[PDB]
């Protein structure tokens, strides 16, 4: 009854069929794992000019 | 009594003054180049600039 089931942009038989991106992981192309990225920043050193 | 003076000098000063913020401005020449099999239009590349 849900042309998304997973509810991210790609309709379950373009998951399941690997009609979407060719970089999404290969997890998920099942309908039930949400194609989605989980992204964040770090930081790896901080510079101070006096004014 | 009286007394007249008449005196006259003359100086000279040098300054400089600097910014610990900006203390310089730096350009960079650089050049692009294509290995691959197609074309690139409108090439706009991102660039890090590292001291240490």
């Amino acid at each position: 009854l849900e042309s998304n089931t997973a509810g991210d942009p790609y309709t379950d038989y373009e998951k399941a069929s690997g009609s979407f991106d060719k970089a999404i992981k290969t997890e998920a192309r099942d309908p039930l794992v949400a194609a989605y990225p989980i992204v964040g920043v770090g930081m790896e050193k901080l510079i101070i000019s006096t004014n | 009594s009286t007394a007249v003076q008449d005196s006259n000098g003359e100086s000279w000063n040098t300054g400089l003054s600097i910014n610990k913020g900006e203390s310089a401005y730096i350009n960079a020449n650089v050049r692009y180049y294509n290995t691959g099999t197609a074309p690139m239009y409108k090439v706009t590349p991102t660039t890090n600039l590292v001291l240490d």
